[PDB]
């Protein structure tokens, strides 16, 4: 499949690639694993791969051998990496959403996950039992992004085309809370929790602005115009003082400091930049995938 | 039974997918024609120059399959009313691309959503596409019965769902459609695909969609209640809505994934099939009227024009009408001449407009049912019909019936009449000029003479039908006033419409007229809904004799009588009527020596133009 | 097989009579609706007040039987053009009565004779009746192929039948029809029931009836020769006439009594059935063209408009056209690169307007039939078609074909072309703007480069079709010039028409143009018949390469090629052309930067208006 | 200077009367074409068959005088929107008679009042008359700037004049005109003869009449303040309104009798003349633009 959607480095340094055919006779998807990262995207030099019945919209590692997929079919499916890691088999494929599943995120436990579909619903999953615990119709439009709290199961972020960013806490009887800047700006698209502050996150909008949010202060401390077009992804580095990688439909990668100042930029991609993942082995090395079927490896100064 | 389709947003193999939904039992498929997530750049490099192909080939199906089975769907990323200039421009170029590719495949219909209040640019781009060559393709606007914002779970702590009723607020979804179709200038290519949520709104919100061009009704799998066995079913209130939609003959679309996993997808269709097979099976009136629904017709003028043979044929077979005319004569014969006078007293009885003589026959049956002697005259101006009578007079009746080949206003009679029996009523009582005809025939009625009918009264009711408003607007003809079509009444079995007030009486006439025929009547119609006035439905009642009556007034409608459909008085420009306001309509009956015509105007809540001034658009010949 | 009727002037029992002719095998019955001899007075007493009935009842048949089986006949005593004032007035009142009674029964058609030269009043009364409400009824005018005066036995001693030829005199029967239909203003409700006598006239008299609206052909039993067995048959020249009428799909009427008494009346029908079953059974072209006969169509503009998927589909299945395009490339590859250079020399080959790529495929077949290497470019401006190519490029072709999604006038090419192969011809050669397109693509052709096609030439021929003139006149639309329909060309399979001269060449274009595209051409067409000019049929020929050609020029027409039907350039007012006279037509090709259009005028034997001046009625978009 | 007319409801000798108003200095005369009090029956005997003549002869003036000098006036008894069926029918027949007699004389304009809210039947009868052959005649609808009900003296004890502001209520006079002209389908033959009372309303009521086809402005003699000398004058706010109307180039009509008895009737015209001669005399733009006012033109395409 030409169009690469997801790219995530596992702890040991293996590269998981989610892909889909968004044009041509067949509109299916696939999941690969690359133990040699400088081999990608070339299928001929991979460790394992499998074909899904439909395209993948979002992807996440469930620990070390689990792969949770958000399908066009309206299914959330968990694929199991083999005992040898040479074969990827379906554990559950649950048709619970009524439209494309667009976003997934595993909760801090790794025993539960939350999904966001274009059917406007957010659902909480039990990966052990393979059933839905909660079904939340909070939003009034397509659920764009859902980001699990790094260290709390009951807490997670979500944003939608209804222009709402919801802070969730399933411990509460009314779990959702609207939080953002002073005025209602352009629509939120990407969400990344800060790895060390449990109470701050960054949201990228559709106008190319990346904003740093404090949940406690409920007011936007600083924003910046990073991209010329929509911000499709935001991923933090594993560094002690972390870098922020920002993805966009302007086909450009950007890496920013704590105050969202431009330190790096790459025009390497000729189509949209879909996902970014930092090397756990070499923190200066950041890996992007795009719809141009490129798997570019970046050195960050 | 039910014509139904499947809505999918995921199609891996168009071949396998379409083969599966047809196997499931669906008649057609609503799918994307470009992959929903395949966002495309038209302006900014380098995404601008993305190598193709841009979608899957037209070779993957036959032209017949594209023509019959496939409904297109606008990619959900396409937002022409985005707040971002760049996303607007991309969405503009993208929308034209998807619509133009739809037209390339020759798709019967293409789906576009109404998600938000402001779909102005969406309307402009679609309007642009529609005026790109005269190309017959339908555009199903996807509108929810309740907006997603107003059915969201009350689970946002710092923004709760209001526990108060906003009468107009709960109808906002209709103003979405109204504002859109108004911007597109009431295009016959733009219809409603009404989407029905888990919890219905108030009836006034549902009633809001009467008279609107609903082509499809979308039923998500989520709104189906599970029963004891496991089958999907719908609530009693959902069934009501489905029954009303089956009368409008909509195509039912099933969206969403299967939640009744232990069943085939036909389980949903099986229920719709079961529902439509268990509707009440009327009727005397309805089954005879099946085909004429919202079909506009010129009002017949039996005076100015000679009616055709087949026209007569179909209107002498209404047993209710002639049962009533028989009984009317039956009772008049008894009341006029006593029992002891039965053999001595013969009643000179005159049928004025006898055509092929079903009233002459009615007069004979009534006579030897009441057991009284009668002398018949069959006055008929239509010389073609006179041939039928004189053949029937020679063969059957005899000298009891004198067939007169004359106009009743002209005919110099040998003797005065005991009863004048006539049949000159139209859909609006007096629109076939019964008053003028009988007035001219009145002089040869005996001083103590009866007229059957003795009385008739016309009724008006304000209606809402954007559907019927379109049909009138489409009646523009070359070589006449561009708006002439609005300034004339149409006979029509009003079907997809909304009656906005209880019918009230307009004009009454009595015979004999022991006292002119010009009239002026002001009506005030209390309206208890937000709506759009498109015209006035006209009905009538008539007193044949005493308690024996005929009516097409829906309240008091004569059972299974197909002789008259209602009349429709259109208006040029629809008038917005807000809940509580009064519709004030004005009706004139105007005439000179040659023509009779109606003029009419709305004076509240807004003034319309006076329609058909001086009969410039419409006259009825004397 | 043959739809046929029986003509009777005697009907005792309409029930028995109609039951007999249906049993005989006829599809319908031509009868009187009043007894032919029952003359009726409307003015002078005492006959004025004749007791009815005036004819037999409409009750004697079902409305269906009247609607399908019965053709009316004007009583033969009715003479509206009598020299007697009284007989005129009676005939006027009588004709309206018979026509109005025809309309009452809802008869599919009603027969009226053209017996004499002066049928002016007859035309006026029928015209009056036609403009008495818009009522769809046909009027078959009974006209003889030869007038009864000009086939009478030479048995009057003091008045002999002239033994000289009067060319125009023997066509007087046509001037009867022409003068009548002209007075009635070319009513689509007025057609010819041509009556065929025992002895046919000269072909020029028979040819005179080409392009005329013949609905019926009347065959009296007298004209049938008896054979050895006893069966009725017709002369070889009568058979020819019947075969020509069967192509026009006329209804055959049998009049007169049975002269082959030892046979059932089906004997006559059996022969017609036998005849129509033994016509030649063409064709490749004809069977594919069956349905499009005299059907007007707007000329497609593949440049200004994007062609639909199904449009492409039906025009990639013409094996003759692509056989010729394959062979054209086949021979060009051999002529350009020698045998010893076959593996070294690869020919850069460019398909300009590739659509779904039947010419790309033709270029591949030609390459490995001639055994030469080629580099393909598939330039296509239609982005919907580009999807089909890029899908086909990825799946099948490979990097041999570079699919270019551009206009050929705009595309900046990587390398110059050895052969530019194109498909941009219309029914009139250049009407789809092949010249302008290839001119803009010429700069990237190699200095020694070939164009396929190298040459094309448009042909014009004057035609007579009152039928096709009616069809154009009926294309008047609201909100444009009332005569706009006459000032634009139509694509049409010209069927009921008469070619008045041999096609002559109009405009030629060569590619590459080693030298503007505006043209002015005067043609002189020698006409050897009396006739009426209604427009000019347009055809074309093209040189793809050397001796390999395509043509829809009827003389040189490519066998069984359905890709193009002929074009029709109408004229506002028909021009009378007398035998010997020359039709002088003028054709301009006009253009600015935005539009290309044709202007045309007739300058002999009469001047027409210049049609489509400044493209006001019709332009072709650049 | 100002084109002005005299409104009279009393004309004994059309000859003497018209000769007097022209001598007074007026350009035309608004008069009744039937005696205002001469009520006429069309249905019920014996008044139905009242011997003629029904009005004074067309011979009493030249066709030129009728064409230029005479504006007709609908007899005040004619009430087509009366609550009485009989008075409606008489008023219908009577209105057609007066309008048709107006058209017979070839009058440049004919005056009809908008007195009440419901003038529906009045609009219908006028619409009927307008679509009786394409005949170029103007219909000046007499509308008051303030309705007589809303300027009545506060002297009815058990029904006082409301001491509150009704923004829309004070504009009801405009809805009278709007509803009328809308019913008549925006006929170019139907214009406003705006009648100006003693006390002007709020500006928003006056502003309401911008963009409306005002052909005449009616000034009753009562609204004219007397000055030291004895001459009639108008308040500064009345002058403003007159100045705005002079830009619209309206014809000024003087109705009512002379209250400045020690002066000729020209005293009123003399003031209008004085006013229009003492307007600001712009402009660079205005004088160059004089002739192009509300004149539609296709936008030039120099390319
Ligand atoms: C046989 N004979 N002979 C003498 C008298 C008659 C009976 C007769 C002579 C004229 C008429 C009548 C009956 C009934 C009423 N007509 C008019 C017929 C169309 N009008 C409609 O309203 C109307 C339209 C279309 N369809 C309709 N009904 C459908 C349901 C299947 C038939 C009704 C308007 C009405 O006044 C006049
Ligand atoms: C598939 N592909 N893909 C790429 C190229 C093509 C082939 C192609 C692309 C356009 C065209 C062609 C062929 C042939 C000719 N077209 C036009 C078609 C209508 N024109 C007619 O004259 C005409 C009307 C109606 N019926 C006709 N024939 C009937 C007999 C059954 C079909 C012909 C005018 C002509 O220029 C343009
Ligand atoms: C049954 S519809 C009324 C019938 O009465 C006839 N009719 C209508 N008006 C008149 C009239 N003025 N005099 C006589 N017959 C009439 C019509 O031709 C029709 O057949
Ligand atoms: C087969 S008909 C000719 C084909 O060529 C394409 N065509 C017409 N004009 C041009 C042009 N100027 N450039 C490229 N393609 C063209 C049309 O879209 C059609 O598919
Ligand atoms: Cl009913
Ligand atoms: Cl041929
Ligand atoms: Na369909
Ligand atoms: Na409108
Ligand atoms: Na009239
Ligand atoms: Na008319
Ligand atoms: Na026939
Ligand atoms: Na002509
Ligand atoms: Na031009
Ligand atoms: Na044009
Ligand atoms: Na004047």
């Amino acid at each position: 499949e030409r169009q690469l959607e997801a790219a995530r480095y596992r702890s040991d340094g293996a590269l998981l690639l989610g892909a889909s055919s968004l044009s041509g006779r067949c509109w299916a998807g696939s999941l690969w694993l690359f133990k040699d990262p400088c081999a990608a995207p070339n299928e001929g030099f991979c460790s394992a791969g499998v074909q899904t019945e439909a395209g993948v919209a979002d992807l996440t590692w469930v620990g070390e051998r689990g792969i949770l997929v958000a399908s066009d079919s309206g299914a959330v499916e968990l694929w199991e990496l083999d005992e040898n890691e040479t074969l990827i088999v379906s554990k559950f494929c649950k048709y619970e959403h009524d439209d494309i599943v667009s976003t997934v995120s595993v909760l801090s436990s790794g025993t539960q996950a939350v999904s966001g579909s274009k059917d406007i619903c957010i659902k909480v999953w039990d990966l052990a039992q393979q059933v839905v615990l909660s079904s939340y119709r909070a939003h009034a439009a397509q659920v764009t992004c859902v980001a699990a709290s790094p260290h709390k199961d009951s807490v997670f972020l979500s944003c939608s085309e209804d222009n709402r960013i919801l802070l969730w806490d399933t411990r509460c009887p009314k779990p959702a809370s609207q939080i953002g800047c002073s005025a209602p700006g352009y629509l939120p698209t990407s969400l990344a929790w800060h790895p060390q502050q449990s109470e701050v996150f960054v949201f990228g909008d559709e106008n190319g602005t990346v904003s740093l949010v404090d949940t406690k202060s409920t007011s936007c401390v600083l924003s910046s115009a990073v991209h010329s077009q929509c911000v499709t992804g935001l991923v933090f580095s594993p560094h002690s003082v972390p870098f922020l990688a920002s993805l966009s439909e302007d086909c450009s990668l950007a890496v920013l400091d704590s105050s969202l100042s431009e330190l790096f930029r790459s025009q390497a991609h000729r189509d949209f930049v879909r996902d970014a993942t930092w090397s756990p082995l070499n923190h200066s090395l950041l890996t992007t995938v795009g719809w141009d079927h490129q798997v570019v490896h970046h050195v960050v100064p | 039974r039910v014509s139904s389709g499947r809505d999918l947003n995921c199609v891996p193999e168009i071949a396998d997918t379409l083969g599966a939904v047809a196997k499931q039992g669906f008649d057609f498929l609503c799918m994307p024609v470009f992959h929903p997530r395949f966002k495309r750049e038209f302006i900014q490099e380098p995404a601008k120059n993305r190598p193709g192909p841009q979608t899957r080939s037209d070779l993957l199906l036959s032209g017949r399959d594209w023509n019959t089975l496939i409904v297109g769907k606008l990619s959900p990323w396409i937002r022409p009313d985005s707040k971002v200039e760049k996303i607007r421009r991309n969405s503009e170029a993208a929308m034209l691309q998807e619509l133009n590719f739809g037209a390339y495949l020759g798709l019967p219909a293409f789906l576009l959503p109404l998600n938000q209040e402001d779909n102005t640019n969406l309307a402009r781009v679609l309007t642009n596409h529609i005026h790109t060559g005269h190309h017959s393709s339908m555009f199903w606007m996807r509108v929810p019965l309740v907006a997603p914002e107003d059915l969201r779970d009350d689970i946002i702590e710092n923004a709760p769902t209001t526990h108060t009723e906003e009468y107009s607020g709960e109808e906002k979804t209709w103003m979405w459609w109204h504002n859109f179709r108004t911007l597109c200038d009431y295009s016959k290519r733009i219809a409603v695909a009404l989407e029905i949520g888990a919890d219905l709104p108030s009836n006034h919100v549902i009633d809001r969609w009467l008279g609107e061009p609903i082509k499809a009704a979308i039923l998500p799998t989520s709104i189906f209640l599970t029963n004891k066995k496991g089958f999907p079913v719908l609530s009693k209130m959902h069934q009501r809505l489905i029954f009303r939609l089956l009368k409008l003959e909509v195509q039912f679309i099933i969206t969403g994934t299967n939640h009744h996993s232990e069943k085939e997808f036909c389980s949903y269709l099986q229920y719709l099939e079961y529902l439509s097979q268990n509707r009440p099976p009327p009727n005397a009136y309805e089954l005879f009227a099946k085909g004429y629904e919202d079909y506009l017709q010129s009002p017949l003028q039996p005076l100015m024009d000679n009616l055709e043979s087949q026209t007569y044929e179909v209107f002498e077979k209404d047993p209710i009408k002639y049962s009533q005319y028989q009984q009317a004569i039956y009772k008049c014969l008894l009341d006029r001449v006593p029992e002891e006078e039965k053999d001595t007293n013969v009643q000179v009885l005159m049928v004025l407009g006898a055509g092929r003589g079903p009233l002459v026959n009615a007069s004979l049956r009534a006579a030897k049912q009441a057991d009284r002697r009668i002398k018949l005259y069959a006055v008929e101006k239509n010389p073609n019909a006179v041939v039928t009578l004189e053949n029937w007079q020679f063969e059957e009746w005899g000298s009891q019936v004198t067939v007169v080949s004359s106009d009743m206003r002209e005919w110099v009679a040998p003797e005065k009449a005991d009863i004048i029996v006539s049949e000159l009523l139209g859909s609006f009582a007096d629109n076939e000029l019964s008053p003028e005809c009988l007035d001219g025939a009145q002089h040869f009625l005996k001083d103590d003479g009866v007229s059957i009918p003795g009385e008739y009264t016309s009724f008006l009711a304000p209606i809402s039908s954007s559907k019927l408003y379109n049909e009138v607007r489409a009646c523009r003809e070359k070589d006449r006033d561009p708006e002439a079509q609005f300034e004339m009444p149409y006979v029509v079995r009003l079907h997809n419409f909304h009656q906005l007030s209880a019918p009230q009486p307009c004009f009454t006439f009595s015979h004999p007229n022991r006292d002119d025929n010009n009239r002026y009547c002001t009506l005030e119609f209390p309206v208890e809904v937000n709506t759009v006035l498109h015209g006035f439905a006209g009905y009538f009642e008539t007193v044949l004799y005493q308690d024996i009556t005929l009516s097409i007034r829906p309240e008091t409608h004569s059972p299974g009588m197909f002789s008259w459909f209602p009349i429709l008085f259109p208006i040029k420009q629809p008038i917005t009527v807000r809940e509580g306001q009064t519709i004030c309509v004005r009706f004139w009956r105007c005439s000179n020596s040659k023509k009779v015509w109606y003029e009419w105007a709305v004076t509240a809540p807004v003034c319309s133009a006076i329609h058909n001034p001086t009969g410039r658009s419409y006259t009825i010949g004397l």
